DNA sequence: GTCAAGTACTTACGCCTGGTCATTACTAGTACTGCC
RNA sequence: AGACCAGGC
């Protein structure tokens, strides 16, 4: 019996007639689904994919007439569906363009792209529904919108691609592009920060704040980040352009939703009425808005002060009054992860916010760390992909009212509901939005007028090698930081901390520079590209012991907050919690319960004394990081994260389950390390600094980067001409199909010191060897 | 309605004026404009302790040990 | 132990509403009951009317989907205890002093300064010179 | 084994004379454009250090 | 390169009568120092030196 | 001979040469190496004549 | 690099002392009584408290780290060299690493003996917010193997717990290496311009 | 002001408000049928064959060391059976408020780890 | 890419054993220790020749530009 | 020293690495020089 | 020490040699004298009652056990009193006004003895808004003392006020010292090193310290006590001393121009461009930054 | 006159090799074509 | 000549 197998009379079979059915190693095709299913979100699925959703939150925009208290026509111009087509190419009938042709004529696989637009007058007299081209959009391969989707390895070959070829990458300018992933704080919670740099807002500044990153259903970020004064009060920030403002929260409360003034101390303190500190702090608060404005005693009232403040920056009509735009900025700003019809639940967790700093400054919680992967979160490169293109037709929207402004200004033949006039003003503008995306893959720059909620703004694509395989691979394993970490003297954001235990490698890391920052994934870490149900969810806690949101009276350590997905659902102590986050556990695992999917990350932190806030927070959202696990009572998968995992007992292996302690046990204690650090053999035996030169070396390697080298244009690349497979591999080697891709030589290696040309580093070779085709590379 | 060193209103939860602050006898609503007399409001009292962790010192380390 | 059940009352009778920590009213204030016949997802409103306030609210119909709340009457003496089945709504004081005050529609560059950055402030008292 | 990129050919670059920078008239950075190494001044620091004089000029 | 993380060039490409060869006849086609070893315990290169052969045999 | 980073003025030396028919790689000897900071992993050092 | 069969029962026994020495030295630093229980409230609701201090914690890492590197001088002084199969000079291994051709006796420990104490900035390996040190171990467990303190030697391999720990110490050589060059690198410079 | 289908309702049922009676008020979920029941403990009960936990929520409505901070005051029928009123009987003018909580919630089994069949030798 | 004429260590003719290699592990039913032990590979530098040889050209003559597919 | 992506004026050909004196006179180009990897030898 | 001549030094201290004649037991004593001791370091907790309805405050302040803290830190209860009365009030006064002014944008009986009515009676008269005072006179565990404010205040907070103040006041500090430590005797002599430098004020204590042996840390402070040439000492062994824990060693002919280099001018001057704008090479500055 | 609180300003290892990318709007003009 | 990206020691 073989302990491991190559399969000869496999692997050579299945080079003569690649399979007409689906392919084998179906493993290298789950290394690729964080950038293949990204792209395929903003296409398909619910509510049309997440670039129809884009559309519907940019809205209608507006610009009148001049001619006569109205002010003329509206032209509440809008677009309200964006769709992608197939590349075909135009020699009549049009052909498939196939991504082979497209590396050869050195040019960009793009797409049609094809926006249509809502020219709307007079609040809906007439509309004029026009379809309007604008470029060649770059689709990446083996998407929904790629020619390479439904085809089997026979078919991939009689379209040259390659057999087991995966897919991933985009084709600008002949050269095959890729858009790095990004981790990032996590969607829908608020996390307790402590940083000197929030002391110089102003005067007063503590160093005690909150941060909720909120995300749009399409994917598009906000923060919302409240700080703590010295004199009493707090105060909230944002930024709608690339600028900050600070707004004191009694006003956002306000505007939320109609509060009596003692909503916002119920809000904050529970039973814990004898709490001293949280009181007196929370005089400041009320008593210092009600000095400061003494007017301002409804919601209409302070909505329409907010309202008129922030008009000439959010680019608002002449039409809009100011209480509409004064929802406008609740709908755009304060917490938008609950969107419109969500004013009770925006309010709610804003009265959580302030309750979690206020026990941060109390010294009763420890502040979350940013940088340790519990908190982090994914952009897959496909959603930044759809978060750059729902900003370049916000622009070209916009685009089309700058020239209907000089068209009003200088000019004065003009008439809003002429077909001939939208025809006239929409060649004035430039509508090219493809080449605005193809400007991006090749440069990685990132132009918009409203910088996104990330911190850096250059190096978001980098240049997939093809190279090597191992090289190849990697590419769609990385995850960076960012760029404004690597120019920063500090140390304790690149350590390897044990919250990436399964998640992150700790072997695959470059030396040198970026390490620490730029880190690879376990192999069997999946990032989640869709959105998971929610709607049962609620429906099944409230019959297990959670009274609602609604008619709690609760807040503070004290008891424990359950949260799905960043909103609060309700109220339950912290002895009850327990048991509704290990019976949720047990009903997702054991799959019968309709509303559970086993794709949710229940995270459940225990009371303690001074340490992280206490509550149930429920995850299931897009972006998160996934890792299977196995359970111990019904023995099935079980699919965590890594909020979920700082606080649950897995182990390592099955030997070490001690007894009423550990609730899980991992699959095998080899999907902790990437894919290159576990093809290293008997990695276990070296020294970690020579682990990580491997992972490093190893996809530096002269190999074969595939076999459709004939149908290839790359300007430079490497190829090794007798490959081997090894004696010794690990059995991942086979199942990638590694074997598709050799990369060295078996040597009959002697460990002497005999010649005295080999001491410190170096090494020689047999001549004899080297005349008989010993290591011959092109 | 009186919680701490504020009170409120018990028609509509409004937080009232400063009982010192507002002549004598009557203590007026901002908002459903309903007075409440001075007596009834007689003594504002509250005890705070320090937080227990405000004085770190080598004598508060041998409250625990022995 | 135990606890015994008289009866279960299947209709409408009495109903729970949750404002704040004393809220107290006049004795003449009464208040209004609603209901629209769907399936056993019933949705209520609240209605109440004094000469200075609005007493105002409504069932959650997100969380009531699931719940159904009962007040029980229990005689001690005895272990029997009746049942009625009474809805609970959120419900909010409405004034009328400021209720209906509201500024102009649109009050017809320096006005983002309420809520602005630190430096901010800084530059334009620059760009007065 | 692995045979990895980093040949011999992508090096031993080697300058007696060639082009020159425009404005300075020193040689040219690069290995693909025949240009010289720099000798910057960790290295001219560590040339005074022998006393030798006429190596730094 | 191995894939134990040693690196290091090639430093003359060594004839094959002057190499050392078995009892079996054999000869090796790549020498490595041993003293690459301890300071860099690299012991997973050693114990693929064992199961490379038992393999191969 | 010369070597980066050229911490020490001993990274900097002076050498005669033996000039060698076969291959493009310059050719140090092991005494130079404790002084030049130099392994053999693919260093590259400069050569000023 | 293999030991005997006499060798490794010396190696397996002085490390059977060390399944003790983490709540020894932890009932030291906490000032509870010898011989406490390692599921004690009274242990355990004082070693809550020391995590939460940067301080208190530096404390706790530093005693058992003081207990468990005598524990690995007690193995590497029976074991070498008296406890090797084969001994100086047939011992390649031990040779140049005697002779210093190439190693240290440190290093020879690691491949024949025992791979130590994983020592993080002066620490032990870095906890978590819970109180756990990695999802193996149970929150706030007094053993040695939860701080980093390995059994393993590379001839006989690290356990997947004690192979994390160890890429903790591998990383942190490589980072002070590479951006910690650039705090010395000025030193030398603003050293040499007046001196010049 | 009254939307679409929200019937106002004319008559309502009786309330006997008078060691005395207690006034309670009892969560349920949906899925309990409430229209037959007869016991009910302090623990757990039994409803169609399953197993239901029931706690005691006095300390969220109101707390168990202060007297008077409920919140959830109990409309009751007024005196001529056509409309709602705040509950008095102590001739204080404050609602009476709730004594017991009980919160019938669901709940089920977790099994016990096999020792003997997940640690493999 | 294709099997290695004359194996890189002694210097044995390996070459030609590659397709018979392939007869002894699919008709006659043999491991890979017998039919190298057959094909007269006694040494085992050419032993790792012929038992790991990738035979890659397969794939690569599936890629034919002088036939219509 | 002027408001305004900005063109670098005749103080910033000279200021820092990558300006004048430290890119330019205190370090350069050299001619008559190569740059190798090295391989070891004995006999030397 | 090279770089940026720093006389704000990180973590400054001072060896201290003890006498061969006086005991072991007589210096871990000694040191309690010299380290300083906060008001924060003797206070269990701090019980406010803010009183309103003319807003008034009565800071009750409570101890630890008279046998506990002048056990540990040899304070007196008469000392205790005097810090309260003379250090922490006035200090007290200095941020309640700094507050009022910028806001605008079981126990016995009474008359035990009347000194006690005296000396409330100088607190109310120095102070500012102070209307009570009492010290218990015997086991000095709580302090009291009543503080008025006018209704025209918005509220102060007097907790984190009082604490602050607290964390300030001193019971007994030395200046520029904060704790003497003894530590045990490393190769040979005996030695007493403290977390802070004033020479001037250990000049003091002749026969407890050898004072014509005391070598120190801060190289700045000796400059401007000791000299010049006692800061080019201490340049030196400060600089061999970093080299001496990494086992590197380093001959004293280049630790001796380095240090000769830096007080060339008799000040301390760094290496950076602030040590050599005093140069006559105007390239030379021109090349460095 | 003296002492502050806050600003403004400068630094941040050496050498070496590859690749890619690079101004945009618009505005007035000459020419193309549909037209009567 | 820059901007970024990927590296080598
Ligand atoms: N000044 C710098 N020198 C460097 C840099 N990177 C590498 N080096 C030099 O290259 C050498 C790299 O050594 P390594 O990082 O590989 C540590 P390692 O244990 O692998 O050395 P060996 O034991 O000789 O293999 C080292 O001597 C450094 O002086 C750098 O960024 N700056
Ligand atoms: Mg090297
Ligand atoms: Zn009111
Ligand atoms: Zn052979």
């Amino acid at each position: 019996a073989r302990t491991a197998d190559f399969r000869t009379l496999e692997r050579e079979s299945r080079f003569i007639n690649p399979p007409k059915d689906k392919s084998a190693f179906p493993l290298l095709q789950e290394a690729v689904q964080p950038h293949i299913g990204s792209f395929n979100a903003l296409t398909e699925g619910p509510d049309g994919g997440l670039l129809n959703l884009g559309v519907k939150d940019i809205g209608e925009k507006v610009i009148f007439d001049g001619k006569p208290g109205y002010l003329g026509n509206k032209l509440s111009v809008s677009v309200e569906q964006v769709s992608i087509a197939k590349p075909m190419s135009n020699d009549a009938v049009e052909r498939k363009v196939y991504p082979s042709e497209s590396r050869q004529r050195l040019t960009s696989y793009r797409g049609k792209l094809l926006l249509k637009l809502k020219w709307s007058v007079n609040n809906g007299e007439e509309n004029l529904f026009e379809v309007r081209d604008c470029g060649g959009l770059p689709v990446m391969l083996q998407s929904n919108r790629c020619h390479l989707n439904k085809m089997s390895p026979y078919e991939l070959v009689q379209h040259k691609e390659e057999s087991d070829e995966i897919g991933g990458y985009f084709i600008v300018n002949g050269i095959e592009k890729l858009i790095r992933m990004l981790i990032v704080q996590r969607r829908n919670h608020p996390m307790a920060i402590i940083r000197p740099s929030f002391a110089n807002r102003g005067a007063s500044y503590s160093h005690y704040g909150i941060q909720i990153r909120s995300v749009r259903p399409d994917q598009t970020s906000q923060t919302n980040v409240l700080h703590y004064l010295n004199d009493g009060q707090v105060t909230f920030r944002f930024s709608w352009r690339k600028n900050e403002y600070l707004v004191p929260v009694v006003m956002i409360l306000k505007a939320l939703c109609h509060t009596s003034d003692r909503e916002i101390f119920d809000g904050i303190i529970g039973n814990d009425v004898k709490d001293s500190f949280l009181t007196d702090r929370l005089e400041l608060l009320l008593r210092g808005f009600k000095k400061r404005y003494p007017h301002l005693q409804n919601r209409t009232q302070v909505l329409q002060y907010l309202g008129d403040k922030f008009r000439v920056v959010f680019q608002a009509s002449p039409d809009q009054s100011d209480l509409e735009v004064g929802q406008e900025v609740l709908d755009r700003i304060v917490l938008v992860h609950l969107g419109k019809d969500g004013s009770q639940d925006k309010f709610r967790m804003l009265l959580f916010m302030i309750r979690k700093l206020y026990s941060l400054v109390a010294g009763e919680c420890s502040p979350d760390n940013p940088d340790a992967t519990q908190h982090q979160e994914v952009l897959l490169g496909g959603f930044l992909y759809g978060m750059i293109l729902k900003e370049k037709i916000d622009e070209y929207l916009q685009n089309i009212i700058a020239q209907v402004r000089m068209d009003i200004n200088r000019g004065m033949a003009i008439n809003f509901k002429d077909k001939r006039y939208m025809s006239r003003v929409l060649m004035r503008v430039n509508e090219n939005i493809g080449s605005k995306m193809q400007y991006f893959l090749s440069t990685g720059n990132l132009v918009s007028q409203s910088g996104l909620d990330l911190q850096q703004v250059s190096g978001y694509t980098v240049v997939a090698e093809k190279i090597n395989f191992y090289r190849f691979i990697s590419h769609f394993r990385m995850v960076h930081r960012g760029s404004f970490f690597a120019q920063l003297k500090t140390t304790t954001v690149r350590k390897l901390l044990p919250e990436s235990w399964g998640f992150l490698c700790p072997v695959h890391t470059p030396d040198g520079s970026p390490c620490g920052l730029l880190n690879h994934f376990a192999h069997k870490c999946r990032i989640s590209t869709q959105q998971s149900d929610v709607s049962r969810i609620p429906s099944i806690l409230y019959s297990l012991g959670v009274a609602p949101a609604s008619h709690t009276f609760a807040a503070g350590p004290s008891l424990c907050c359950v949260q799905i997905d960043g909103k609060i659902i309700g109220w339950v102590s912290h002895e009850q919690g327990k048991i509704i986050a290990d019976t949720l556990r047990y009903w997702k695992v054991e799959g019968k319960t309709p509303g559970l999917p086993i794709d949710l990350e229940i995270g459940y932190v225990p009371p303690s004394t001074r340490g992280q806030y206490p509550g149930l927070y429920l995850f299931g959202g897009h972006s998160r990081m996934l890792r299977p696990v196995r359970y111990l009572p019904l023995d099935k998968e079980d699919i965590v994260g890594p909020f979920e995992q700082v606080y649950m007992n897995i182990a390592v292996t099955p030997q070490e389950i001690q007894n009423n302690v550990h609730t899980h046990v991992e699959f095998t204690p080899t999907n902790i390390l990437s894919i290159l650090a576990n093809l290293t053999p008997f990695s276990d035996f070296n020294q970690s600094p020579r682990n990580m030169y491997q992972c490093q070396m190893g996809k530096q390697t002269m190999g074969t980067p595939g076999v459709a080298l004939c149908h290839r244009s790359d300007n430079k690349l490497y190829r090794l001409q007798t490959g081997q497979t090894p004696i010794v591999k690990a059995n991942l080697y086979d199942d990638y199909g590694m074997d598709n891709f050799p990369n060295g030589f078996n040597a009959v290696v002697a460990v002497i010191s005999y010649t005295g040309y080999d001491m410190d580093d170096a090494m020689i070779i047999n001549k004899s060897a080297d005349e008989r085709g010993f290591g011959y590379g092109t | 309605s009186v919680v701490g060193s504020l009170i409120f209103c018990l028609d509509c939860g409004d937080l009232l004026e400063n009982p010192n602050a507002v002549l004598g006898s009557n203590v007026e609503c901002s908002q459903c404009k309903a007075i409440y007399p001075k007596s009834q409001f007689s003594n504002l009292k509250v005890v705070t302790t320090t937080a227990d962790d405000a004085f770190p010192s080598s004598l508060r380390a041998k409250k625990s040990v022995v | 132990s135990e606890i015994e059940i008289e009866s279960v009352q299947d209709q409408p009778s009495v109903a729970v509403g949750s404002f704040f920590k004393g809220f107290r009213a006049p004795s003449d204030t009464t208040f209004d009951l609603y209901k629209k016949k769907k399936s056993e997802k019933d949705e209520f409103v609240l209605h109440g009317e004094n000469e200075r306030l609005e007493y105002e609210g409504y069932t959650d119909s997100s969380s009531q989907a699931s719940n159904q709340y009962v007040v029980g009457l229990f005689n001690p003496e005895k272990k029997s205890i009746q049942l009625y089945k009474a809805p609970v709504l959120v419900s909010k004081v409405v004034s009328k002093s400021s209720k209906n005050l509201r500024g102009p529609k649109i009050k017809s560059l320096r006005n983002a300064l309420g809520e602005a950055f630190g430096t901010k402030k800084a530059k334009k008292a620059i760009a007065d010179l | 084994y692995q045979r990895l990129r980093h040949m011999v050919n992508d090096k031993f670059q080697v300058r007696s004379t060639g082009p020159v920078n425009s404005l300075t008239m020193q040689p040219v950075k690069g290995r693909k454009r025949h240009g010289g190494i720099r000798v910057g001044e960790m290295e001219r620091d560590a040339l005074i250090g022998h006393g030798t004089s006429f190596l730094l000029q | 390169s191995s894939r134990h993380g040693q690196k290091g060039v090639c430093s003359r490409k060594w004839p094959t009568i002057d190499m050392p060869f078995s009892e079996t006849g054999i000869q090796p086609d790549i020498i490595i120092n041993p003293h690459a070893f301890p300071s860099r315990m690299t012991i997973g290169m050693f114990v693929e030196s064992l199961a490379g052969k038992a393999g191969a045999l | 001979m010369n070597r980066q980073p050229t911490l020490h003025k001993a990274s900097m030396m002076g050498h005669k040469v033996r000039v060698l028919p076969n291959e493009k790689t310059l050719r140090l000897h092991y005494a130079n190496t404790g002084a030049y900071n130099a392994d053999f992993d693919g260093d590259e050092m400069n050569m000023h004549f | 690099l293999r030991l005997t069969a006499e060798g490794n029962k010396w190696r397996t026994d002085i490390l059977k002392t060390s399944v003790d020495t983490g709540r020894e030295a932890a009932a030291e630093v906490t000032n509870l009584d010898k011989d406490t229980p390692a599921d004690d409230p009274e242990l355990l609701k004082r070693l809550q408290e020391i995590l939460r201090d940067n301080n208190k914690s530096g404390i706790l890492d530093a005693v058992t780290s003081s207990k468990v590197n005598a524990i690995t001088s007690q193995v590497v002084s029976k074991c070498v060299p008296d406890g090797t199969m084969k001994k100086f000079p047939c011992n390649s291994m031990q040779a140049m690493a005697l002779s210093g051709a190439k190693g240290s006796n440190v290093n020879v420990s690691q491949i024949m003996c025992l791979l130590g104490q994983q020592a993080l900035e002066g620490r032990r390996v870095p906890v978590m917010v819970s109180g756990k040190t990695l999802p193996s171990f149970k929150p706030y467990e007094t053993d040695a193997m939860a701080g980093g303190y390995v059994k393993g030697r590379f001839y006989s391999g690290i356990k997947p717990q004690e192979y994390y720990f160890h890429c903790m110490a591998g990383r942190e050589g490589l980072i002070d290496t590479a951006v910690k060059t650039s705090r010395s690198g000025y030193l030398q410079r603003c050293l040499t311009k007046q001196l010049e | 002001s009254i939307p679409d289908g929200f019937k106002k309702c004319k008559h309502l049922k009786n309330f006997p408000l008078n060691k005395q009676q207690q006034v309670w008020l009892i969560k349920f979920p949906s899925n309990v049928d409430i229209s037959k029941l007869k016991s009910l403990p302090v623990t757990t009960m039994t409803i169609d064959k399953h197993d239901y936990k029931i706690m005691d929520d006095t300390d969220i409505e109101s707390s168990l060391t202060q007297d008077n901070l409920s919140n959830m005051t109990l409309l009751v029928p007024s005196e001529s059976k056509e409309s709602l009123k705040i509950a008095s009987t102590a001739k204080d003018n404050a609602p009476l408020q709730f004594d017991k909580v009980f919160s019938v919630s669901e709940t089920a089994k977790i099994p016990a780890i096999d020792y003997s069949k997940v640690r493999v030798p | 890419m294709i099997v290695p004429v004359r194996c890189f260590s002694c210097g044995k003719v390996v070459g030609d054993k590659w397709e018979s290699y392939l007869n002894l592990l699919q008709e006659d039913e043999l491991d890979e220790g017998t039919a190298l032990s057959r094909l007269g590979l006694k040494r085992y530098c050419c032993r790792r020749m012929i038992l790991t040889h990738v035979d890659l050209i397969e794939k690569f003559l599936r890629y034919n530009p002088l036939e219509k597919r | 020293k002027a408001q305004g992506v900005p063109i670098p004026g005749v103080k910033q050909a000279l200021e820092k690495k990558e300006g004048l004196f430290r890119k330019h006179m205190m370090g350069k180009r050299v001619n008559y020089a190569a740059r190798s990897v090295i391989s070891p030898d004995p006999n030397i | 020490i090279v770089m940026t001549a720093s006389a704000a030094i990180k973590t400054p201290q001072m060896t201290l040699p003890i006498w061969n004649d006086v005991s072991d037991e007589q210096a871990d004593t000694f040191c309690k004298s010299i380290s300083k001791v906060l008001l924060s370091e003797v206070i269990d907790k701090v019980i406010v009652t803010e009183t309103t309805g003319a807003r008034s405050y009565v800071i009750h302040m409570r101890f630890f056990d008279n046998n506990e803290y002048s056990e540990e830190y040899d304070v007196s209860k008469e000392e205790l009193q005097n810090v309260i009365s003379n250090q922490f009030i006035h200090l007290l006064e200095a941020a309640i006004v700094k507050e009022i002014k910028k806001q605008k944008r079981v126990e016995a009986n009474n008359n035990m003895n009347k000194v006690q009515r005296d000396r409330q009676s100088a607190i109310i008269s120095h102070h500012r808004f102070i209307t009570k005072y009492n010290f218990d006179d015997e086991s000095g565990k709580w302090c009291e003392f009543k503080l008025e404010l006018a209704a025209d205040t918005e509220k102060l907070l007097m907790v984190n006020i009082v604490e602050e103040i607290c964390r300030k006041s001193i019971i007994r500090q030395i200046p520029h010292i904060d704790r003497c430590v003894h530590p045990e005797p490393e190769n040979g002599k005996r030695v007493l090193v403290t977390e802070g430098v004033n020479f001037q004020a250990m000049w003091d204590q002749e026969a407890f310290i050898d004072v014509d042996g005391i070598t120190s840390n801060d190289v700045a402070a000796v400059l401007k006590t000791y000299g010049v040439e006692a800061a080019r000492n201490t340049i030196v062994n400060e600089i061999n001393n970093v080299f001496s824990r990494y086992a590197i060693s380093v001959s004293f002919r280049h630790l001796d121009l380095i240090a000769d280099m830096m007080t060339r001018q008799g000040t301390y001057l760094a290496f950076n461009r602030q040590g050599m704008e005093t140069s006559t090479s105007s390239f030379m500055k021109m090349s460095y930054e």
